[PDB]
RNA sequence: GACUUAAUGUCACGGUACCCAAUUUUCUGCCCCG
């Protein structure tokens, strides 16, 4: 016993304390660093005279360093790859330093195999499948088959079964082992014995187990990867696996409170897309019963709404969140620590919501979904008077190109991009021809749109029919918008007769609006600090906020209305503002100042209108882009004269059907939008 | 069908990349990022030579972009011929994709040709694109091309053999910084090529149509940017020296390794680098420093033997063998080689551990799923397009720093490891002619940061992108063009040094030293900016007015890379804005090429000689009208200016200038170099300052001790208070510091003062040999103080408790707990005050303006022998020894300086000092003094100690006196003990370090504990907890007058010969008899009367003349203490004033009776700053009595005698034996108005000598041998105090 | 002429070598017997 063995045994004690599941992560990050300090000191002392055991301990410590680095953003960080590369380069020296015991050769090949499996999962072109297959066959030749004592042998066996080599000799020891979880048993049955009944049973137990684990776990990623492989192999079980995994994800996500959040993991969207495709392929099959087909189209709408509820903030934005409201800050910190603890534990060991059919009479509801997997777009219509469901499909590529063209031209030449606006409206009318036919959307009905991602920015109410003298959509129907179906509620509070105005900016002038006497309450003011917003108390019938806006391009909880002494953000609206039950709100800021511009097809970014809807306001009327101030003053005066009249009448009267002769008046009319469903 | 010969000239350094074909390009990352650069191909093998070229497709894309812009300016027309909007889309089903895909927007216009273009007749745009040609996308013969771009070869003027890559390019590392954290995310590498020698390329363009020829010749001049540099397109008709120095550096390091002195090599490295600031004569005239008092040692560093000769002769020989490469390259090469060998050999330097390294990242390709997006952009018809040019100069307001990788770590051929070994020496970015350089990347990143602050919102920059970002910052930044700047200055930079401080021991940590290279302040760089657009923004005007300095407002351009220590604050001077109208004056822009490269002529041009079309711009908005200003840019950083008033000498060491500059000085103050712009050189006089890192660390220690955060051993992933204010390895700091500059240093005469110090051996009483040292501080006095002006900056977003912390740190610097510089325990650098300028924000003003007898009565029973006779017939001996035996108590739980503990005490004592006998404290800088040495040559005469004509006593004298008293009281070890050579009387036994017991040796290290004296006053590994200040004269008479004397002051003393320890140890037994003390008597009367006798009859080389002070003078001084227990404070207050009839001894002439002083404790203040408020008490008489009682009980407990009772009575110190002997040695007989006064004098050596005065038998012949007294009774007579020596007892 | 480009499509002026670390702790310019 020299001091090399004493220091190695101390470092091994520290690593065995770090491999314990009862340890919090903030202690693990210190324990691993102490152990690596001792071992790298021994290496700097005895550079090539080191035994194989210290090299094995260094490789294990670098595996722990690799699993303690959390991904930020949507990219695997380079620190993870650097840790796995250094561990491989350290254990290769113990492999090439021969003349040890056979047990130490077994241990070295086991550590090299698990580091290579993780590095092949992260990076593909650096560590390909052929190299991994050769290394794993070499590791299983040395006798790494003890399925009762180590679970890393189970991982090696299942990964080799996935890569395609025969493993029929080890099946009985694989099944009878009590370290294996149920996904590994289902993979073993399907890939070796070709038995689908036992695979079906073990996968059902796996999903019922997934109902209680957080979404930061490894098991979610592995399960969705198995369903993707089953769909690629043209099996007949991925249809039934996808729906159960979707149900488990819904029940697990239900537990969070009113602050709508979910953990970002990369295979969420492919799970919802495969569930949508499974229910759609069941629905297009012919059946003599029609009620089953109605139930399947309703299931499609439910999957779409459950995707559109939350918005999935990233990790660095969650770590940089401001500290206030010591109970809600406590809820957020509890959520974050639960997610990080589940992420590491996977690697160390192994009001009411309305029904979809609850709509007032004479209404028609249209849901949207953009399927990235098949590259298509689905529109789902519900009709209340006939009580029927239908759905149609369309393409979305050239629509995206025309929208990006209008975005660039607007951001340079705001009022002179009007011809590109007219071209975008004609393109919406050409790609989606179903909303002008009488079978899909009936004549004279009120339409509620629940859009998906880049359809949140398109003007759907100003589409033009693909004819010679085309008509607009707002000439026959009255349109309303909603971010998701979960934001709808009831009890439209029409209590008071109060009128309130607030105003902070003095660029576009509103003095003729300011001098009116209808703003007779003492709550009205023209300085507009945030505490002036948090002191309204008696639920006014109309509130009018007139200020500028500012958008945070990562965190939607930091988008602010530019009021006095710092403004008021999304989170402060959700925590502080109370007296707005059943209040029509008219914003003065445009939508382009409150949301950032999009650079991808998918975007989830909710403005302050959704926070005003969650506080309890009955409807926000806003501008989608920057209009002259005279139009906003005209809208506010028309709303004061008539609070019970619909917006599309005013859009038809003041020049909304003038796209042929004067595109500026058409630009100024169709900018206005109502974001609240009764 | 005629050909065109084209030249391409650069005006900035361009980029270079290696040539791969198409598929080997996809195998590499740097080649895929490095498209649209200049390509490099090798020649032969060995990868050392090759050639550079620019492809024709790159020039074709540049000309196509220029033609599109020119056709968009005139709405689709050029000289009356119209044109369609081309074609930029390719179908995949018919033909392949053209090997380079477009992501940006394309400009379009309303097509008014009304004839569809075909092969028969086509517009100029379709000819220049080459649609209706032959030879599409698979190459054939060079005919059947309507337009052809050939490759562009380097026009080398010495194309004789080959070009090396190291002779054209230079490697560099760029960066990407997060906006919130201030830290970098990733990095990447480029090759930058020289433009002064290798910047002309020559090619050939073939055209077969005139209809395109007019537009092509127009659009070759509109190209402004190629390969990363501004360009202009015209149409015409020593490794062997490194190897030798590396071998010699290995020889030097091996010699230093053999002499067991390796750690000096690091110091030596930077010493040689500092030699580039001097001439070569310092190695040829031997102007290096020498040992001031050497017999064998020589210098501390320049006289180490290397292969049988000294180091200075070795350096002279190495310079005599390498005269061809110059002096500067010689010094830099030898310093770099020494540092690299030291870093190789040291290896594990036990600093920050740093696993896992750092990350490169190049932007990933678009191989999956594609994007065939085509985005047309149409400007409106009556729009106006203009181009603005801003010219000016950039002036450094502080030192600056632009980082660079180490040379021999960035070689463009062969770039450069399981463990991580980070460097500790950093360099600055220079050009090839050794000129300073502000790179384009630093300016562009700073402009992006300030524009994101001014807009209020911006994105983080994404790299792998298919759609361009449409945030406002990116839209405005796609129109700004800058230009790299170089100075007209080539002098070498300065090296600035930094250490770390261990917070428990308050000493320096080993291996924590690092250094940077900084450039001078006052330098000027050129500055050009160009903006091409439709209207000039308000946010760019706000950033320009923020960077610009005027009267009152100073500049705020934080470029560079060490901003937390205040490095890289520039200002913008002499701005001029000019305007091009491109819709009417496009031909003059083409003719003058946009003044590219001629921007230096625009700064000196009058308004009359401007080119046609360029007008001055006069609608430039003022500072108090811009709304991005006053709301986002002005409240960002807030300034606090103040002035420190220091009333003590100030010493902040340099430690390299003491080894380079001549004068053999040990510790000298810190200086700077300042560039002036009236003339064009550095200023001849240098400027004294205290560095920014020093008072940054002062504020950090002051905050961390009150919050209690310095005790934590780890600071990664932390969110404590001092990691929020001062930052860590993950976040940048919120507080930025600048230097403290001396402002009143012109009303002094002889600003630097020489102060010399020595250590006194405890046994022999004289100076320990070869421990003399010197200091040269700045002369601070209590009536002429130093005034230092300083400044720091606070960021917006600070809470109330953090501002309370910073104001409490400022109040603690004002109160005097943190002295500046070195040697604070002996009184150097004590703050007397802080003044705050009236531009400071009002919250700091109110928060700083809101935080605004003892007698002992113990009388000692003196010795009976000088009290019974009272006729003065006895003669005593002047020095006696004290002997407590061997037991010393060593505590191993040492009190730390990490925090202010609650149970302990801290405060200050004000004391007054009164003289009972005359006092001599000499000013031993001036050896000639006051009396002329022309007459009686060799006669040393001195003056009293004075700083600026004010009589003072140094703090080191007071500290040594009280330390010797405390060590004799508390039974501590010998702190300063000379283990000298073998004592004689034949050669006797082992040396006198071996005569001493092992327990009384000095404390070395913190493992075996610390004695009470070393625990209170300090050691080499532990800072003390008491600080003694300088004493100022305040009252009383002065200048003891004597009649017949050339000054009326200035007594001439007797001889003072070295002490001989063979009188106390006169055999091989009879060990070291303890410490040595002197008695209190009036021998100065017999010196003063016999002046004429000793001015004659002695040799005047053995004598010393010095000024004296009379009895009755009052001095005043202060003692400051932190983290003390109750018994330590009690024993300290007892050791200051030990009662009536007890007094101390101080100064020169202690055997003759000079210098008996008495200290009275005037006041005692305490504070407990971890309470609710930082208060100050007064500590009345009862509490100090209880403290002294606690100290007395601790002393009884150490003695062990449990017979003495405990009670609330006054202590009697004479019940302990050694306290009784010590207080017998310090008893004054003439104070209680008794008529008796003793006679104290040495024997006079075998009479028939000079002073005998009677037949007294008081010679060393009779007191010497073992016949009148044996040896043991001599040691017994030396050991018992106040015993008579005539007659003997 | 090759080394050395492919042509109806190159935002690399698309990326600050950046972030943390008091040149200092200890020492009376002092002293009588061969
Ligand atoms: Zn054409
Ligand atoms: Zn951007
Ligand atoms: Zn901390
Ligand atoms: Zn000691």
């Amino acid at each position: 016993p020299t001091r090399e063995d004493i220091d190695r045994k101390e470092a091994e004690r520290l690593l065995d304390e770090a491999f314990n599941p009862r340890t919090k992560p903030v202690d693990r990050k210190k324990i691993i660093n102490s152990a690596l300090k001792i071992l790298i000191g021994l290496y700097k002392e005895k550079k090539d005279d080191l035994t194989s055991a210290s090299f094995i301990s260094i490789a294990r410590a670098y595996y722990l360093v690799s699993i303690t680095i959390l991904p930020k953003g949507t990219t695997i960080p380079e620190k993870k790859k650097e840790a796995l590369r250094k561990g491989i380069e350290f254990i290769d020296r113990a492999i090439n330093k021969f003349n040890g015991s056979i047990l130490d050769s077994q241990r070295a090949f086991r550590i090299k195999s698990v580091l290579s499996i993780e590095f092949n999962r992260i990076d593909r072109e650096k560590c390909d499948n052929i190299k991994l297959k050769n290394l794993l066959n070499e590791a299983v030749d040395k006798g790494c088959t003890d399925f009762d004592t180590y679970e890393w042998d189970i991982q090696i066996a299942i990964r080799l079964c996935e890569l395609g080599v025969d493993m029929e000799g080890h099946f009985d020891n694989l099944i009878k082992s009590n370290k294996a979880n149920d996904l590994q048993k289902a993979k073993a049955y399907y890939f070796i014995k070709k038995d689908d009944h036992k695979a079906k049973e073990h996968m059902d137990k796996c999903t019922a187990s997934l109902k209680y684990t957080p979404c930061s776990h490894r098991l979610w990623d592995e399960t969705v990867g198995f369903i993707e492989r089953l769909k690629g192999d043209s099996s007949t079980l991925w249809r039934d696996f996808a729906i159960k995994t979707y149900r488990s994800c819904r029940v697990q996500e239900k537990e969070t409170g009113t602050l709508r959040l979910r953990w970002y993991w990369s295979r969420h969207r492919v799970l919802y897309d495969m569930a949508f495709l499974a229910v759609k392929e069941q629905a297009d099959d012919e059946e003599p019963d029609v009620n089953v087909k109605q139930a399947k189209i309703k299931k499609l709408a439910e999957i779409s709404d459950s995707l559109k509820s939350r918005f999935s903030l990233r990790l660095s934005d969650m770590e940089k969140m401001p500290k206030s409201d010591d109970e809600s800050n406590h809820e957020f910190k509890k959520f974050l620590d639960k997610c990080v603890t589940a992420y590491q534990d996977g690697y160390v060991i192994n009001a009411k919501l309305l029904e979809l059919t609850q709509v007032p009479e004479g209404w028609v509801v249209v849901h949207f979904y953009l399927n990235k997997l098949e590259g298509m777009g689905n529109a789902i219509v519900f009709d209340k008077c006939a009580n029927s469901w239908q759905y149609k499909e369309f393409q979305y590529k050239e629509l995206f190109e025309v929208f990006l063209t209008w975005q660039a031209n607007y951001n340079l030449y705001k009022e002179n991009a009007a011809e590109h606006l007219v071209t975008l409206c004609k393109k919406i009318g050409e790609t989606m021809p179903f909303l002008f036919c009488d079978n899909f959307i009936p004549n004279g009905k009120d339409v509620l749109f629940v859009p998906h991602d880049f359809l949140h920015r398109l003007p759907l109410h100003g589409s033009i029919e693909n004819k010679t003298n085309g008509k607009l959509f707002l000439e026959n129907h009255s349109c309303c918008y909603l971010p998701a179906w979960s934001f709808a509620s009831e009890k439209e509070a029409s209590t008071s007769d109060e009128y309130v105005l607030l105003k902070n900016f003095d660029q576009g002038h509103f003095e003729t609006l300011q001098n009116n006497q209808i703003w007779g309450t003492q709550s009205v003011k023209d300085g507009a600090s945030s505490d002036d917003l948090e002191n309204i108390r008696n639920n006014p019938r109309l509130l009018t906020i007139l200020c500028h806006g500012e958008a945070n391009m990562s965190n939607p909880f930091r988008s602010m209305l530019k009021l006095a002494n710092g403004g008021i953000t999304y989170l402060e609206i959700l925590n502080s503002v109370k007296g707005l039950k059943g209040s029509q709100v008219i914003l003065g800021a445009c939508e382009t100042d409150l949301v950032p511009p999009l650079s991808d097809v998918m975007d989830e970014h909710y403005s302050v209108a959704t926070a005003l809807l969650l506080i309890g306001a009955a409807g926000v009327v806003g501008t989608m882009w920057k209009v002259r101030s005279n139009k906003t003053k005209s809208l506010i005066e028309w709303k004061l004269e008539n609070i019970e009249y619909k917006l599309n009448e005013w859009q038809k009267e003041t020049g909304g059907a003038a796209y042929k002769d004067h595109p500026p008046t058409f630009y100024r009319s169709i900018a206005f939008r109502s974001i609240g469903f009764p | 069908d005629m050909n065109i010969t084209v030249e391409l000239t650069f005006f900035e350094p361009y980029r270079l990349v290696e040539w791969f074909d198409w598929d080997a390009r996809k195998k590499s990352h740097s080649a895929m990022r490095g498209q649209a650069f200049a390509q490099w191909t090798w020649k032969g093998k060995g990868r050392t030579a090759g050639k550079s070229f620019i492809t024709g497709t790159l020039v074709r894309s540049a000309v196509i972009k220029a033609v599109e812009e020119l056709l968009s300016l005139n709405n689709g027309k050029w000289e009356g011929v119209p044109c369609c909007n081309g074609s930029f889309q390719t179908d995949e089903s018919k033909g392949k994709k053209p090997s380079f895909l477009r992501k940006r927007h394309t400009l379009q216009w309303q097509a008014n040709n009304k004839n569809i273009c075909d092969k028969e007749e086509a517009c100029p745009f379709c000819i220049l694109l080459g649609r209706f040609d032959n030879a599409g996308k698979v190459h054939e013969r060079n005919k059947d091309y309507d337009i052809h771009f050939s490759n562009f070869d380097l026009d080398h003027k010495q194309e004789k053999n080959d070009l090396r890559l190291v002779d054209i390019a230079s490697g560099r590392i760029l960066n990407r910084v997060d906006f919130d954290t201030g830290k970098a995310k990733d990095y990447f590498r480029t090759w930058e090529a020289d433009y002064e020698t290798y910047g002309t390329y020559t090619g050939r363009i073939t055209l077969r149509n005139e209809h395109a020829k007019k537009l092509l010749l127009a659009s070759l001049g509109f190209v402004d940017k190629l390969c990363g540099a501004l360009c202009r397109i015209e149409v015409i008709k020593s490794e062997d020296h490194n190897d030798e120095l590396r071998k010699q550096a290995e020889v030097i390091v091996e010699a230093f390794k053999q002499n067991d002195k390796l750690e000096k090599i690091r110091i030596l490295a930077d010493a040689i680098r500092t030699l580039r600031l001097h001439g070569e004569g310092v190695i040829e005239k031997d102007e290096l420093p020498d040992g001031k008092e050497e017999r064998d040692k020589g210098h501390h560093l320049w006289d180490i033997k290397v292969q049988g000769t000294a180091l200075r002769t070795k350096l002279k020989e190495l310079w005599q063998s390498n005269k061809d490469i110059g002096w500067r390259k010689f010094t830099e090469m030898l310093g770099s080689n020494l540092y690299l060998i030291y870093k190789k050999e040291t290896g594990g330097v036990s600093t920050r551990f740093r696993i896992l390294g750092d990350t490169e990242y190049y932007s990933k390709a678009h191989d999956s799923e594609g994007s065939d997006l085509f985005i047309p952009v149409t400007p409106p018809e009556g729009i106006e397009t203009k181009e603005w040019i801003i010219v000016g100069r950039l002036k450094a307001a502080t030192p600056f720093y632009f980082g660079v990788q180490q040379p021999s770590d960035s070689i463009p051929g062969k770039e450069k490891s399981l463990v991580i070994n980070e460097h500790t020496s950093f360099n600055i970015l220079l050009d090839k002619e050794n000129r300073y350089r502000i790179p384009r990347s630093a300016l562009r990143g700073a402009l992006r940061r300030d524009l994101r602050t001014a807009f209020g919102s911006g994105c983080n920059v994404s790299l792998g992108g298919q759609i361009l970002c449409n945030c406002k910052v990116c839209i405005e930044m796609r129109r700004i063009t800058l230009k790299d700047s170089v100075s007209d200055f080539s002098e070498p930079p300065e090296i600035r040094y930094r250490i770390a401080k261990n917070p428990g021991t308050a000493t320096v940590e080993d291996g924590s030293l690092f250094d940077i290279e900084v450039g001078p302040e006052g330098l000027t760089f050129p500055f050009v900016l160009r903006y091409r657009g439709h209207k000039f923004p308000e946010q760019l005007s706000s950033v320009i007015r923020y960077w610009e300095e005027n009267d009152g407002k100073n500049g705020m351009a934080w470029l560079g890379g060490l901003d937390s220590t205040g490095k890289g604050r520039f200002a913008l001077k002499d701005i001029k804005i000019f305007e091009w109208d491109l819709n009417q004056k496009i031909n003059e822009y083409i003719k003058e090429r946009g003044m590219r490269g001629k921007e230096k002529e625009l700064l000196e041009m009058g308004e009359s000689s401007l080119p046609d079309g360029l007008i001055p711009y006069k609608f430039f908005e003022e500072r108090e009208c811009l709304f991005p200003y006053k709301e986002n840019l002005k409240p960002q950083w807030s300034e606090v200016q103040y002035t420190i008033e220091v009333g003590s000498p100030l010493l902040t060491a340099d430690t390299i200038s003491a080894l380079t500059e001549p004068g053999n000085r040990d510790a000298i103050a810190y200086k700077k170099r300042v560039y002036n712009d009236g003339n064009n050189a550095i200023e001849p006089e240098p400027r004294f300052a205290v560095k920014s890192e020093t008072h940054r660390g002062i504020f950090r220690t002051a905050v961390g001790r009150r919050t209690g955060d310095l005790g934590k051993e780890d600071h990664e992933d932390c969110t404590c208070d001092m990691c929020i204010i001062f930052g860590n390895e993950h976040e940048s700091s919120k507080i930025r510091f600048e230097d403290l500059e001396l402002i009143n240093g012109n009303e002094f005469e002889k600003l630097e003062k020489h102060i010399d110090h020595v250590a006194i051996d405890r046994f022999t009483g004289g100076a320990l040999d070869k421990a003399k040292f010197d200091t040269y501080p700045l002369a601070g006095s209590p009536k002429k103080p130093l005034k230092l002006k300083g400044r720091f900056w606070i960021k917006k977003g600070f809470s109330g408790d953090h501002k309370l912390l910073i104001t409490t740190a400022l109040s603690d610097i004002r109160d005097g707990l943190y002295p500046l510089g070195s040697k604070g325990g002996v009184g150097y650098g004590w703050v007397a005050g802080i003044s705050i300028d009236d531009n400071v924000p009002d919250d700091f003003k109110e928060m700083i303006n809101k935080t605004e007898p003892i007698n002992n009565d113990y009388v000692h029973p003196g010795h009976q022998s000088p009290k019974q006779d009272h006729k003065n017939k006895n003669i005593y001996y002047p020095h006696y020894f004290l002997d407590s035996g061997s037991k010393v108590y060593r505590e191993k739980d040492i009190i730390t300086h990490e925090e202010f503990t609650e149970e302990l005490l801290s405060g200050k004592i004000n004391c007054k000092l009164e003289t009972l006998t005359p006092l001599i404290i000499p000013d031993t800088s001036d050896e000639n003094g006051l009396k002329l040495q022309g007459n009686k040559p060799g006669h040393k005469n001195y003056k009293f100690f004075n700083i600026n004509g004010e009589l003072m006593i140094p703090g080191s004298e007071l500290r040594g006196m009280l330390r010797t008293h405390f060590e004799a009281l508390t039974k501590s070890c010998f702190a300063i003990f000379g283990e000298d050579s073998t004592l004689s009387w034949k050669c006797a036994s082992k040396t006198l370090g071996g005569k001493l017991d092992k327990a009384l040796h000095p404390c070395t290290g913190l493992s075996d504990g610390l004695c009470p004296g070393c625990h209170l006053f300090g050691t080499t590994d532990y800072k003390g907890r008491v600080k003694f200040g300088f004493a100022k004269y305040e009252n009383g008479p002065e200048w003891l007058i004597t009649r017949g004397n050339n000054p009326e002051r200035s007594l001439t003393l007797g001889v003072l010969e070295s002490p001989r320890p063979a009188f106390s140890i006169p055999d091989d037994e009879s060990e070291i008899p303890g410490r040595k003390f002197y008695l209190h008597h009036n021998g100065w009367r017999i010196i003063r009367q016999k002046q004429l006798e000793i001015r004659e009859t002695v040799q005047p080389e053995r004598n010393v003349t010095t000024e004296v002070m009379d009895k009755g003078n009052v001095f005043s001084f202060d003692v400051r203490f932190e983290n003390l227990r109750e018994w330590e404070l009690g024993l300290l207050l007892q050791s200051l004033d030990p009662g009536k009839n007890i007094a101390h001894k101080l100064g020169k002439g202690k055997p003759y009776g000079f210098g008996s002083v008495k200290i009275k404790i005037d006041s005692l203040h305490t504070f407990k700053i971890n309470s609710n408020n930082d208060k100050i008490k007064r500590v009345p008489q009862s509490d100090i009595r209880e403290y002294i009682n606690k100290g007395y009980q601790k002393l009884i407990e150490w003695s062990g005698n449990n017979s003495i009772q405990k009670g609330n009575v006054l202590p009697q110190w004479h019940v302990i034996p050694h306290i009784d002997k010590l207080y017998k040695l310090l008893w004054v007989p003439f104070l209680n108005d008794s008529k008796l006064e003793p006679d104290v004098r040495y024997p006079v050596l075998n009479e028939e000598s000079k002073g005998y005065i009677e037949g007294s038998d008081y010679t060393y012949k009779k007191l010497g041998d073992k016949d009148n007294l044996p040896y043991k009774t001599r040691v017994k007579g030396l050991t018992t105090p106040w015993s008579p020596w005539n007659p003997f007892q």
